[PDB]
């Protein structure tokens, strides 16, 4: 009776010192891994300053990746995309037309799913375990170019700060396909650009637009793999905050136990020296 | 503890018991509905702690389907009664008997994962949950509503 | 032919509509840069802003006036007012100049991009000063690229690629300035 | 300690000053006082102290006070039995107290 | 305010008070419902901004001094300029400054109709909020 | 059943009940110590979530009303279909009615020989893997 | 000795469960990996065939 | 909570205790493997709050 | 070591050690605010890992076998041993040949002077240290 | 857990200030100059709230 309480204090109390020491270690990754988003965030700015940012293009074939968390600590992470998955896949796809869900990270593959799983062709995971490469991006985005959409919705959480993280789809439109088109204004766009290169636009666009993948697909996963560090630093700080009012609520729960044990055991003396006395 | 999350009249579901509640006395529609309560009650209580030191987004998907209709007929459960009306304003609910069996299996079945949690609360039938979540709905687009002026009166 | 125009504020018009009011609007990749293309400037005289890339690190982001670049049709350089050109790039020596000094970058690759406002883009996967690198582990692996020949033509893309990279890599040093 | 403030209410009364009393460890006032009360053959209060224990701590407190001759003015240490609060000695004791100064490591 | 009932004395309160402090624990009804996970539990939602920025004010409202009670009449009066929202403007810094220039600029004949008669008449409302539209609310 | 033990054990039970219940009071236990690793949705290895759906069909095996007790010979039938196959495929909502079809389904003549035998014996093994599959369970 | 300097972490984890000496967790990893090598014929041949 | 774990007999492994424990009585070679087959007993049991 | 106190404190302890083990049970105060990042595998930022590997051997410092009482001046050079930076900071695979290689490799005249001063003076800590670095344990 | 770096501006004049506070709450006893050599000092109450 009185041991269940104090063994169950026991519980809460290092509890409370895991979630503390976890949140520190989920710290100290959000502060390695943000000089790398930094310098991440540069090579993408040079691909919308050419091909521009179109989100809500009609296409036939779109391939939505949702970059969530592998392991699913963060609170409140990877439930939040798949939200705003289904927000931006739902807005795109009123045509009839053919779409491909990807995730990257299992806690999307444990998510996804269950909501849409008559459209999820491929689960990507362990992409955080020792670190993230321009390779493995690329990699990740060849078996994007297996299936051959004319979009490429990218769903991740971009690491505003350590308290802000804004959910940001990015969209990468195929050369021959859905870019040589959406560029037209009275003739193009991208007929001011010289092209020297060694073959044809059509090639070069091919080339680019893979380019264009691989590097906002680097920096997605980068962009939410410091966002999972973040929100996991701020979900730990939830649970020391919890497990020290469950701590200090079950410690007076104890003392009152601890009281009214000293008093009725010793009831159970007087009553017992009373009667022979 | 239910009567401080404002729930009246605060009875504990997993505490109160009856020997009428059987299925040859009460029929086996009524207490088929009673006992799929409270298990979905006491799958929420043995979340609390998991959902306190570590927030909704641990548990699992059809877990957190537990909870959401747990925090309902929790909410269901509550009834304004006639001779409480003079000190909280909002008039008694009379409820019949078929009414709380057919309301209750909506919300085990699924049929009332549309509306939220609060527009069940202090309300009588199944039909009150579904014209209070239109007020709740009503009420928030009426922020956008009119501008009111009282003008001209003081000659009046 | 201009019927249907996407863009990151057309795409709230039907995300008022269809997703619901509870989230606020997704943010997209063109909210986050200060520069753009089409709108003109930058330039003001005889500066460009270059902007040299890796996935890993931001190499540069100041202001030049002359930038060498190892096209896939030779080297070319970059003055003020470039015309607007997406170049690929092979192997070769990016060269950057702001004035009397050089910095020499060997590239691996990867395109470059002058744009019509003046702004200017190097786009590489692996760019290393040629300090870190020593010629005499370079013409030991053309030794083992150009000796082997697998009719396999994957492998001799590779190849291919193997033996300009490594012949451009040595004389970017054996012809040093 | 009730010894102590004798010489201390000599001061206050007669000398008419502004007297400091020390008493180390209040709390073992009240577990004497528990110990002479289970002695006499008086049956204990909530947890193990005396019947009398808000009256024993009492009698001893009120004496401490602002007279219109003097002032007597008490620093106790005080110590709480397994650093519980709500324990029937410091809790009785707390009632007493103008003030607090907590000496930290 | 969730706790604290009385269910007997509801019945003996001042009209006008009665008109008013329904709106009062009603809006302090919803404040505890946005209690301690404002941001600080999970996120914030800013659509509900609204009701954290009054309860507060609610709050700053009923902060009272020792040794100095209100009459009847002058404390509703003061829940009228916070439940009705003549205070919105005021910052929660200087809310207690506020109502207390509230009861000061506003003329003292309000307080003896509204003592008089015992409630809020339609009558009385009208020059109340004429008289709460003209006081000069410190900061802002 | 982690707190409720028997003395005896053996040689005062069903000898036919102690083939198919110790492969049940065995496999109950991988049930719950499992059941403190189900907050996280990992289920790896296909070994916790295998045991997860088998043990989670064996204590819907043992529910049953009340002042309606059954006959040894039609409990260690139903326990019989439940730790060995022909349940594999059956929702955990509806075990509770899928034993209707075990027990009045399969031919009634099977539990006389099996109350008068004891235990099951290698003849009457291979009738109650036959007559197990002949069965329609409503389960879908 | 043999689990604590690590000469049987070659053996499955429950096989050292209810045995006696060392030689019989070591005889039952090769009986535990005999026994889950059974269960792959499913087709015929077994005893619920009723003309045997 | 031995027992309950199916593990037969149910001794606690740290909670039990002997005089004859003692390198100086049963030798050095059965103190050292006792007193590590209790060290990694006592290791598993503060890393089971971890694991959970 | 935290639950431990004793009133009388270092004004009653051996000079030689109150210099030494005044650190020691510093580094163990620190060892004891982190030892749940002990069983950590995500290494943190070496401020508190310096702390999680000279506080493990600082624990190891303290173990004694039973009915084998230590003389002070034997201690305090081990502890010096330990707090000083002399640390078994190698793979700690070879204990057992260095745990006791201090005390018996140290050539006996330092803790004659030791034991005779009281005292780790100026002019002795310039042999320890001296001596602690040439310790041998050849069987590595 | 972040460090004195990401400080903001009116986060580490508070900072900079409750150092001091803490420092000005120190003071030297009369009785303890016999052993520590630094004099004590009596501090009046309307200097002790001017000086904080």
């Amino acid at each position: 009776s009185n041991q269940a309480v104090k063994q169950r204090i026991r519980a809460i109390k290092n509890i409370g010192k895991i979630t503390k020491a976890m949140k520190m270690v989920a710290a100290s990754k959000m502060k390695n891994a943000q000089i790398a988003v930094e310098q991440s965030r540069g090579l993408v700015d040079p691909f919308v300053r050419l091909f521009g940012d179109f989100p809500a293009v009609n296409s036939n074939k779109s391939v939505v990746v949702a970059v969530t968390s592998d392991k699913g600590l963060c609170g409140g992470l990877n439930s939040n995309i798949t939200k705003y998955t289904r927000a931006t896949l739902a807005t795109t796809e009123s045509e009839g037309k053919d779409v491909v869900v990807v995730s990257i990270g299992d806690k999307g593959r444990s998510q996804l799913t269950r909501i849409e799983s008559q459209r999820y062709q491929l689960a990507i995971a362990d992409t955080y375990k020792v670190r993230v490469t321009f390779g493995q991006a690329s990699l990740i985005v060849e078996e994007l170019i297996k299936h051959n959409p004319q979009s490429y919705q990218i769903l991740f959480n971009k690491f505003r700060s350590a308290i802000s993280f804004k959910p940001t789809v990015a969209t990468i439109l195929s050369p021959d396909l859905l870019e040589k088109q959406l560029e037209d204004v009275t003739g193009n766009s991208l007929d001011a650009y010289d092209i020297e290169a060694s073959h044809e636009r059509s090639d070069v666009l091919r080339d680019l637009t893979e380019f264009h993948l691989g590097v906002t697909l680097y920096n997605a996963m980068l962009e939410n793999n410091c966002s999972e560090h973040a929100s996991r630093m701020s979900a730990m700080e939830n649970s020391t905050k919890s497990a020290g009012e469950m701590l200090g609520k079950l410690t007076l729960d104890y003392n009152r136990k601890r009281q009214a044990t000293i008093t009725t055991e010793l009831i159970e003396i007087i009553a017992g020296a009373s009667a022979l006395m | 503890s239910i009567a401080e999350l404002g729930i009246y009249p605060a009875v504990d579901p997993l505490d109160s018991t009856s020997r009428m509640l059987n299925p040859n006395v009460i029929g086996a529609e009524h207490y088929n509905v009673a006992r799929g309560v409270q298990k979905v009650l006491q799958d929420y209580k043995n979340l609390q702690d998991i959902i306190a030191i570590l927030g909704m987004d641990e548990l699992s998907e059809e877990d957190k389907l537990t909870v959401a209709r747990a925090r309902k007929i929790q909410r269901f459960l509550s009834q304004p009664f006639q001779v409480a009306e003079v000190f909280t304003g909002t008039p008694g609910k009379y409820v019949d008997l078929a009414d709380t069996i057919s309301g209750f299996q909506g919300v085990l079945t699924g049929k009332y994962d549309d509306l939220p949690e609060m527009a069940f609360y202090m309300v009588g039938d199944i039909k009150e949950v579904k014209e209070k979540a239109d007020k709740m709905a009503k009420d928030i687009a009426s922020r956008k509503e009119a501008d009111n002026k009282k003008v001209s009166e003081e000659l009046k | 032919e201009a019927a249907a125009p996407a863009g990151p504020k057309e795409f709230t018009e039907v995300w008022n509509k269809k997703a619901p009011s509870t989230l606020i609007v997704p943010e997209f990749p063109s909210n986050y840069t200060a520069v753009k293309a089409v709108g003109e400037g930058q330039v003001h005289g005889d500066a460009f802003p270059v902007n040299f890339y890796t996935p890993h690190s931001i190499l540069s982001q100041a202001q030049k006036d002359t930038v060498v670049l190892p096209g896939v049709d030779g080297y070319f350089g970059v003055k003020a007012s470039h015309v607007p050109t997406i170049a690929q790039l092979k192997p070769g020596v990016v060269e950057l100049h702001s004035g009397a000094e050089s910095e020499k970058f060997f590239v691996s690759g990867g395109f470059a991009f002058v744009h019509p406002n003046g702004v200017t883009d190097i786009c590489v996967l692996e760019a290393a000063t040629l300090d870190q690198v020593d010629p005499a582990a370079v013409k030991s692996a053309l030794a083992a690229a150009s000796a082997a020949q697998p009719t396999d033509e994957f492998e001799q893309a590779a190849n291919r690629a193997a033996i300009e990279l490594y012949s451009a890599l040595e004389s970017a040093v054996e012809a040093k300035a | 300690a009730l010894t102590g403030l004798t010489v201390a209410e000599y001061f206050r009364d007669i000398e008419g000053q502004d007297v400091l009393l020390f008493v180390d460890n209040i709390f073992r006032f009240t577990q004497a006082n528990s110990e002479v009360s289970a002695l006499l053959g008086r049956i204990p209060s909530a947890v193990g102290y005396q019947p009398t224990l808000a009256t024993d701590l009492g009698g001893l407190q009120e004496r401490i006070t602002t007279t219109t001759k003097g002032s007597i003015t008490s620093v106790q240490a005080v110590y709480v039995p397994a650093d519980d609060l709500t324990d029937p000695a410091p809790a009785t004791t707390f009632a007493h107290l103008d003030a607090t100064t907590v000496l930290s490591r | 305010v969730g706790l604290s009932v009385s269910r007997v004395g509801s019945a003996a309160q001042f009209p006008g008070m009665k008109q008013v402090a329904g709106t009062l624990k009603l809006e302090l009804a919803q404040y505890r419902e946005v209690a301690a996970f404002a941001q600080f539990g999970s996120d914030l939602d800013a659509a509900t901004q609204y009701v954290l920025e009054r309860g507060a004010r609610l709050t700053e409202m009923l902060k009272q001094k020792q040794f100095a009670p209100i009459p009847i009449e002058r404390q509703t009066v003061a829940v009228y300029a916070a439940t009705k929202g003549f205070l919105d403007k005021v910052r929660v810094q200087d809310i207690v400054a506020a109502e207390e220039a509230v009861i000061s600029q506003v003329n003292p004949a309000v307080f003896k109709i509204l003592k008089a008669n015992g409630k809020i008449t339609p009558a009385l409302d009208a020059h109340l909020k004429a008289e709460l539209r003209k006081v000069k609310l410190p900061g802002a």
